[PDB]
């Protein structure tokens, strides 16, 4: 059970990949605000055509810049000694 | 114009050695040792950060052996560095 369906959402940025053969050379390009949603293809600004929604991704927000290398407590055969492990960011 | 006064007057500073400390620094009790210990590994990498920075400053350790883990052993651990680390952490967190 798959509905031939992609929840496109008009307004948000996608990546339209350019309709031909199956070549990883013709990429997307944009990305493109939606105008227009269809159960299997969206419209969308810039290329002025309509793209079948299998062949569209939707753009990334931006990310998290979030690092640190920190230092963690384990219980070790002790009086009052640590060891410490640096964990990843 | 718009006048507001400062005040700060007044200056004086003294103080001398703690004892007369003929060796390197070997006047801490065990119970200094077990302060400074739990002192620093309940608080996060910020002070595990200052621990790991004064021990590696004097004597590198974790760069040539593992330097995804160091053990910071207080009580073979030398009683000026010990001495050192404890006014430092003390100094660092000003907390009572």
């Amino acid at each position: 059970h798959h509905h031939h369906h992609h929840s496109h959402m008009v307004g948000d940025t996608v990546w339209v990949r350019r309709h031909q053969t199956k070549n990883l050379e013709p990429r997307w390009k944009g990305p493109y605000t939606v105008l227009l949603t269809t159960p299997t293809a969206l419209k969308v600004d810039g290329i002025a055509a309509w793209i079948h929604a299998a062949h569209v991704k939707a753009a990334d927000p931006g990310g998290g810049p979030s690092s640190r290398l920190t230092w963690r407590v384990q219980r070790s055969q002790n009086p009052l000694k640590i060891r410490l492990t640096r964990e990843a960011p | 114009h718009h006048h507001h006064h400062h005040s700060h007057m007044g200056k004086q500073a003294s103080a001398s050695y703690d004892s007369e400390e003929e060796e390197e620094g070997l006047p801490m009790s065990y119970d200094e040792k077990r302060q400074l210990s739990l002192d620093i590994n309940r608080l996060p990498g910020e002070k595990l950060g200052r621990v790991v920075h004064i021990i590696q400053s004097r004597e590198p350790s974790l760069r040539d052996s593992n330097p995804d883990e160091i053990e910071i052993d207080f009580e073979t651990l030398k009683p000026t560095t010990l001495r050192e680390l404890e006014r430092y952490v003390k100094s660092c967190l000003q907390k009572k």
